[PDB]
This record gives structure tokens, C-alpha cells and sequence, in this order.
RNA sequence: UCUGAGAGUUUGAUCCUGGCUCAGGAUUAACGCUGGCGGCAUGCCUAAUACAUGCAAGUCGAUCGAAAGUAGUAAUACUUUAGAGGCGAACGGGUGAGUAACACGUAUCCAAUCUACCUUAUAAUGGGGGAUAACUAGUUGAAAGACUAGCUAAUACCGCAUAAGAACUUUGGUUCGAAUCAAAGUUGAAAGGACCUGCAAGGGUUCGUUAUUUGAUGAGGGUGCGCCAUAUCAGCUAGUUGGUGGGGUAACGGCCUACCAAGGCAAUGACGUGUAGCUAUGCUGAGAAGUAGAAUAGCCACAAUGGGACUGAGACACGGCCCAUACUCCUACGGGAGGCAGCAGUAGGGAAUUUUUCACAAUGAGCGAAAGCUUGAUGGAGCAAUGCCGCGUGAACGAUGAAGGUCUUUAAGAUUGUAAAGUUCUUUUAUUUGGGAAGAAUGACUUUAGCAGGUAAUGGCUAGAGUUUGACUGUACCAUUUUGAAUAAGUGACGACUAACUAUGUGCCAGCAGUCGCGGUAAUACAUAGGUCGCAAGCGUUAUCCGGAUUUAUUGGGCGUAAAGCAAGCGCAGGCGGAUUGAAAAGUCUGGUGUUAAAGGCAGCUGCUUAACAGUUGUAUGCAUUGGAAAC
């Protein structure tokens, strides 16, 4: 074992928790949106995956592709 | 980030370097894209010829000196053609 | 060293082999013995060379004698 | 090894003169048969193309004190050139140091002279040497050292020498230059060069 | 313009068919014998066997608080970071088990991709909140520790304000799904450190932040063609084939999913078996090419074995995490720890493949404004005749020819043999002395001097200056430096192939042998002696590859009697196939373009005292695409 890498052991422990948080917020965030449907929600949706954007927790890419699709029910009416 | 580099192409007791662009993350003495004239750092009195004419541009399309290679730059005056045609 | 078991035949005048003697082998056909096609290397591990040996005193492992 | 036991038995069997003219020349009542005990007749029994050619092989190589692996460089690289065989594989035997000393006739043999270069006594275009087979070109030019004159074995054949017309010398300056390539016909012709530079397929 | 050598062996003797063997090179070689030096290269191919032991990627205080230490009366200033935080850790090292396939070579498209440090350029670098290391106290153990409660600061995190343009959709029209415009809606941005200036106000510099627009770069996906044997492997495959809706993914996609149908691959070799990292290249060949994938380089795969996933942009991570499996080690029986295929080294195997060696001096990498730090990468030294090359073991003179040996057979002589003895000469090496490099005509370091974007100052650029930096290493090397022929030769054969012949002994016996074959009392083949010759610091033997071998015959073979025409016939598939006219143009030919890494091969050149060797420039080849031609 080498000293450089248990320090990075404390270290990713607690983004990890950090970053689970938020991942799980941004879930039920769109099974919120699911259920019900309308501007507002998706909107909320909007902002909550931009958050993750600006940092490495989401794939951007993935970010679109999900509010395409998203927009994509919207383009029920 | 694409660095110029020394490269020891030559026997024991005798570097004699080829100038390089290689990229950062590539070992000693490997595979490269484009060649940089040469050098026998041991014999003197301009023994350090180079091409000059893909290394400008290297340089105008992201490209990272090194001490050894900063000394060749200095005295074939690229940098008085590289950083007023920066501007 | 292996499970394979091969006639051999002895060089030299006179031998050591000690029945269960360790050995070191050679190649090389014998056309006088069929099925013998194989020699030791004398001068070996446990099978000493000839002695009184002076010419060519590399096969049958001859030292350089004393001048 | 890189010396030779004995040189007139060399010339007894190659039935050539190591030296100019002087290696059966009577010399304690020389003779011409072929050494060892069994020197009474073995004529031409069997006289082949293989060992007439070792012969001429041989001879070729004992005058000029080489041994093998060497000369199949030489003929090697002299092979890697463009033009005529034999007389361009001449022009690189006489290129050798050591035999242009000789040819200076600085030295009476060519072992001695041969020591007195590998000894530092020869220096070439304004450098020492140590190596006998630096390969000199037209136009080189050569001097003593201007040091290590005060040798007996030096003098004699420095005042007493043949000057050859392909490399020129200055006595007293002890100075020469390779000017010219030897001819075929001003070296000795008791060589017959092509059965040996025919006797290699080795490339 | 390149270039093609044979020979012995079946017979009483001959020609042919035909097989074997030798003459040439080459090795990651080993063994026997011998062994002086120098230079260059290389040094487990067996066990991807197991490992005692030491070192292999850390850096940063001009990020943070705090701790410790030093000068100080204090204020304060300086040195280190245990920890938090930034980057690096995914490169670099090693090995080739697996993999017969988009793994590799190679040509391509990604209208299917993404890419931080690097690059052009723009907008802003505002204000709050809440937390936690360390610390303390406790529990608790020898320690590793762990847990419990309070305390903190940041470049750690999280909301809020406004987004230049973005991001995504709404609406309109544009072009040959792409891209660009206009308007609308929703949405998200930071962090400050150091410094100059400024009484201040505030302005600015350097380092830093986020969002942006080009790229460089790297990674990934897909296709073409090529890339082993095997039919003593005939069927193989059910996410398999295709479609629909959804999810998923950097993106395409049965990738998964709910529904529907049974399809698809296969004699042009499916599926299976065994084999193997692929390529450049090495050895051989004139060549078509045979052959191994050495050092080394591009690509690929792996990290005791098997799975999983976080974080990171990039790992499913060689010295990161979890789990399981097996092995081992330590212990205070309570528990733990580990993964040498990193550099050395050990055990075993093997016939066999090395120092538990020095230094960042140079290249480099990483961090750090900067000093500087780490580097068993790298550069060096030690060992090894393992290979290639060079140099030595002297030299001149010196005889009817010293002595001895052998033969002759002895009482002639010849060989040894100018070889020797002897007289003189020099010293690479041997051994002293003194001088003593280049590599480090680099660079950081900051005073200087100026320039230049912008100012009040500050910082870069250009030139100099200096102290500077060597393990190598007093190293090579040089210097009429000391002495001294003194400090250095073996090895194989001598019947023929294939240069080299006599004697003694042995007498089908001991033994020799690549092939022919030698010896049963005269052996040039056995053993020795003498002599001779072939190489020589190496020589021989064994093992493997190519050649000769036209002996797998495409170049380049035959089938009556030498191996070889099926017992014959009907015949699918396939191969080949009359003449004439036109078109297209797959082949076929030629034109352009792109591409086919370096090293290596060839040739020239340069530099090593010269080859060995190092370096420079030029040099082929194939493929894709594009313009033609139109005999076949």
C-alpha cells in the first residue's frame, strides 16, 4: 500500500454521499414530472439537472437526452 | 498538453537528440506526428540545425517548449517571429 | 529429465557408470547399434572423462595436460 | 593469433617469397620442397581447383600478415563498392597503414614496421594512429612523428629504400604521401588474385 | 537495373527414377578445452511458479486553519506540515496466460462520438449559508485503532441575485438530416491567494474561477480487404433473425425491456478441435518467397484467481475500494496483514541466462509562481568470451643449420630450423609520474540595458554578467613520464568428399564415425608420438531456421515398364468454351491526389584514430479515391 491512496479513500467517501443525494433528488424529481404533468415540474426538472451539469456527477449528454425526452411528452399538445 | 522534447537517439557516452512534438502523455523516445530537425549535443558551433518550418506550426496550433528546447527557440530567434505574429 | 527413457551409448575407453549414476546426455546417431541414438557427454557431472587422453581432449573431456 | 611462428616455411610450401626475392635465396643453402618430414616428393599428386586456390589464398594473406575473419570484411566492404574486383580489392590490401610503411621502406620488414606503428611511432596527416588498417585514400600525407628516430633498425632502410613510383617519400624530412593506386603489374604478379577473389560465394 | 556454382551415396559396370547426407550463413544458444586487453550490442526461451529482504509518484504554505519550533518586551517576522484542499495518480515499468477475432495490419466513415491540463478570442471573477478535519474530553486496546460529545477556516460544500452567448423546446421563413438566421419560454455562473498603487475612494499586476468560440490532442464506435491447420469436425444458432413501444447508453444498436412472427449463418467450410498475442522486422533466398515474431517500436490483453461498483473527464484502476476463492505471514488466541510478470535478490525447474550497485550529472515525467522535491523510468558503473569488431603474445640481424625429438635405420643426412642460442631496438598493452577534458558552448537565478502591449507602478521578450550545476570520474585521453622482451595461445583435422602423413602399440579387441566405411598380427581412419595443415581469443560438438532441395515444381515436376489414369458409364454444382455488331467498363492498362510512424534494409554522406558503431538525406511497396483507354 502506498500512502497516496487511502487519503483519496476519506476523500471520495463523502462526495460519494453528496453525489448520491443528489442524484436521488434528481430521480424523484422526474417521477415527479411522470406522474404529473406541466410546465412548472419540468421546469424545476430543468434547473435541478442543470446543477449536476455544471459538475462531472451527470453526463451532460445525458442531461440533454433526458430533458429531449421529457420535452418530447410535453409535445403532447 | 503536446510538448517539444528531447529525444536520446544514439550509443552509450553519445546522445544525439532529434527534436520532437510529442504529446505528454507518450514515454521517451516513441512514436510522434511530425519531426523537429535534430541535435548532437556535443559538438558545437551550430551542430543544432532544425527545420523551421512545421515547429511554427506546432507552436500556432498548441505546442509547449521545454529548458533545452527554450535554448534552441532563443538563439534562432523563433521567438521574435512567434510572439509579435501572436498579436 | 523428463518421462522419456532412451538407449544411450558410452564414449571413450572405459566408463564410470555407478547404476543409478547421475547423467548428462548428447545427441548424435551410432550406425554400429540400432535403436542407440544418443551419447553421453563425458566429462559430465558424475561420469568422469577418460583418462590419459591427449589428442583433440574435448570429447571424453580431457583437461589440458601438463607441459 | 595474430603473429606467425615461422615465415620461410610459409614460403616453402606456398613456393613464395615472403620477402622481395630473398626467402629461398640460398640463404644456409635454402631450398624449395615442402616442409616437414615428408618433403621428398609430393609433387603434383593431387592438385585440385579447392587447394590451389586455398594456395593463392593463402599466399594472398601471408604477405600481407592478416588472418581470416578480418580479410572477409575487407573483401566485404571492398564488394560494396561499384567497379573492377580484383584490382579494386588490391587498391584496399594496399591501402593498409602498416603496408604503405612498408612501401616507404622506412622499415627493412614488415613486422617491424608493423610494431612501429602499433608502438605510436607513426603519425598520419597530423594525428597518431594505433590501428594498422586505417584505410588511406589519394593525396594523404604521411610523416615519422618527427619523433623516435634514433632507432638502428629505422635508419638503414630509411637511406636505403625503394621508392615506388604510386607513393612518394622525403628522406631526411621522413615524410610520404599515397599518391597514386598501385599498379597490377608493379607488385609482385607471383599472385594469381582472381582464384581468390572468385574462390568467395559467401555473398 | 538486380542477379542462379556443387558433391558423395543403390551397380560386376552404365543411364535414369528416387531418398539420405555434406560443402554456406544465422542463434535470447548451451557443453568440452583454452582464455590477455579494448570498443559496441546482448544477457530465463523452462514456472502468467512461490517468494526472505531493501527501494520503485508524489508534489504544493503565495490554498486553509491549526499545531510544533526560532528571533521578539510586545507587536510581529521566519522554518516544517500531522490534517483539510489542488493536481498527479489512468502516464511511465513488467509479462505474453488468454484471445483464430474488426484482436492486428491497413483504407476508410463517424449525418453517431466525446476529449481537463494545451490553443484563438468574449462575458463576467457579486453577496450569503451551513457544515468537518485537526484539537480537546471520554470509552476503549500494548499498538494498529475505533467509537461517543463540543470547537473551527478555506481555492471543501450548498442555496440567492443578473446571465454576452450558450443548453432545450415553441413559431417563421433558408440550403442540398445537416446549418445558419429572427422572435418567445425555461434553466443554470465563480473563489479567492500574492503583489503594486491608493491617506483614502479606488485603480491595476501576477496567480486563480465559471460560462463561452475555434482548434490541437487522446480515446471510442463501424465497415472493406488481408490476417492458421483440421471434414478421422455436417449441420449450427432461439436475443439467435426481423419489426413495433419504452428505457438505457458519450453515441448507433435485441443492449435490455413489453408485444408479434420464425427466422438467420453454413461446402466459397458454418459450429468444433488444437494452435498462437498481431504488425514493422530479424535469418535465409536472385526471386516468387520459406521461417521466428530476440533487443526495440505501433496496436492489443493482464495484474494471486473470479466478479462488482464508487470517484475521477479519462479505471472497472499493476504498488485504489468491496466481495468471494486459494496460498502465505505475524500475533499478547483477543485479532490482523499481504499480493516481486517494477529494480535487485532467494527457492525450485532447467543444461542455461547477472549486482539485494551509484546519481538525478543529462532527457523526461509529476508537482510546485520559486527555491525545490520523487523517479531501481533514465543516465551510469559491476558481472558474462554470449555475439561483432580492433589490438597485443614482440622486432632487426642472426647457420651447411646449436642441442634434443622424430624419421632415415643406426657411423651418411633430412625435419624441427633463422625456428633456436646470441647482439641490438621499441613499449599500445604491463607499470610509474604529471597534466587532464567534452559531455553542462544547456538551462534555471537575479541584479543590469533596452524593447515592446498596458499603465502609476508592476511583470514577459531580447542580449550580456556572474556565482553557478558531474554519479559518471583524475574518466578517457594527452604529455621525448619510470622500468622492462619483458605482462599474454590455444584449438580441429590429416582415407576420400575437403587443404594436411610417417612411426610405435592394438590385432573384429579395445575404439572411430556427417556419408562412404575402418581394425580377425605391416591400420596414413583405432590409442599415442613426431610432423603437417584449417581457424584463433576463441576453436570444436550438439540443438533450431533458410539454402542447396526444381525434394510440393505459380515462376518451376510427372502419371506405359521406375511412386502415380479411379473398372466403366449417366451426370447436378463448378472450371473452361464458335464467329459478328453496339453499349456499359468489373477485371485489364495508364494519369493525378491522399495515404502506407520511427528505427531497421539499400545508397550516398557525416562523425567516431577506422571497421564494430552512432547519426543525416534520398530510396521502394500496397491500398483507397479520382481522369481517361476500350484489344481482350
Amino acid at each position: 500500500n502506498i500512502k497516496s491512496n487511502e487519503k483519496r479513500l476519506r476523500q471520495n467517501i463523502k462526495r460519494n454521499l453528496n453525489n448520491k443525494g443528489q442524484k436521488t433528488k434528481l430521480k424523484t424529481n422526474v417521477k415527479n414530472f411522470h406522474k404529473e404533468i406541466n410546465l412548472d415540474n419540468l421546469g424545476n426538472v430543468y434547473s435541478q439537472a442543470d446543477r449536476l451539469a455544471r459538475k462531472g456527477i451527470i453526463s451532460t449528454n445525458r442531461a440533454r437526452r433526458l430533458k429531449s425526452r421529457n420535452v418530447a411528452v410535453l409535445n403532447k399538445t | 498538453m503536446v510538448k517539444i522534447r528531447l529525444m536520446r537517439m544514439g550509443r552509450v557516452h553519445y546522445p544525439t537528440y532529434r527534436i520532437v512534438a510529442v504529446d505528454s502523455r507518450v514515454k521517451r523516445d516513441g512514436k510522434y506526428i511530425a519531426l523537429i530537425g535534430h541535435l548532437n549535443p556535443a559538438l558545437k558551433e551550430n551542430k543544432c540545425k532544425i527545420d523551421e518550418a512545421v515547429a511554427l506550426e506546432w507552436l500556432n496550433k498548441g505546442a509547449k517548449p521545454t529548458d533545452t528546447v527554450r535554448s534552441l527557440f532563443s538563439q534562432t530567434g523563433l521567438w521574435k517571429k512567434f510572439v509579435e505574429s501572436k498579436k | 529429465t523428463n518421462g522419456f527413457e532412451v538407449l544411450t551409448y558410452i564414449p571413450g575407453e572405459g566408463h564410470n557408470l555407478q547404476e543409478h549414476s547421475v547423467t548428462l546426455l548428447r545427441g548424435g546417431r551410432v550406425k554400429d547399434l540400432p535403436g542407440v541414438r544418443y551419447h553421453i557427454v563425458r566429462g559430465t557431472l558424475d561420469t568422469v572423462g577418460v583418462e590419459k587422453r591427449r589428442q583433440q581432449r574435448s570429447a571424453y573431456g580431457a583437461k589440458k595436460p601438463k607441459a | 593469433m595474430k603473429y606467425t611462428g615461422s615465415i620461410f616455411k610459409r614460403s616453402r610450401r606456398l613456393g613464395f617469397s615472403l620477402l622481395e626475392n630473398n626467402k629461398e635465396f640460398s640463404k644456409g643453402k635454402k631450398r624449395k620442397t615442402i616442409p616437414g618430414q615428408h618433403g621428398n616428393r609430393f609433387r603434383s599428386s593431387t592438385m585440385s581447383g579447392y587447394a590451389q586456390q586455398l594456395q593463392e589464398k593463402q599466399r594472398m594473406q601471408y604477405m600481407y600478415g592478416i588472418t581470416d575473419k578480418q580479410f572477409r570484411r575487407l573483401f566485404r566492404l571492398v564488394l560494396k563498392q561499384r567497379g573492377n574486383l580484383a584490382v579494386n580489392l588490391f587498391r584496399v590490401l594496399e591501402s593498409r597503414l602498416d603496408n604503405i610503411v612498408y612501401r616507404m621502406g622506412f622499415a627493412p620488414t614488415r613486422r617491424s614496421a608493423r610494431q612501429l606503428v602499433n608502438h605510436g611511432h607513426v603519425l598520419l596527416n597530423d594525428r597518431t594512429v594505433d590501428t594498422p588498417s586505417i584505410i588511406l585514400n589519394p593525396g594523404d600525407k604521411v610523416r615519422l612523428k618527427a619523433k623516435t628516430i634514433k632507432i638502428p633498425i629505422v635508419k638503414a632502410a630509411s637511406e636505403s629504400g625503394v621508392v615506388s613510383p604510386f607513393v612518394e617519400t622525403n628522406n631526411k624530412t621522413f615524410e610520404g604521401t599515397y599518391v597514386r593506386f598501385p599498379e597490377r603489374s608493379e607488385l609482385p604478379a607471383g599472385i594469381n588474385e582472381s582464384y581468390v577473389v572468385e574462390w568467395y560465394k559467401r555473398l
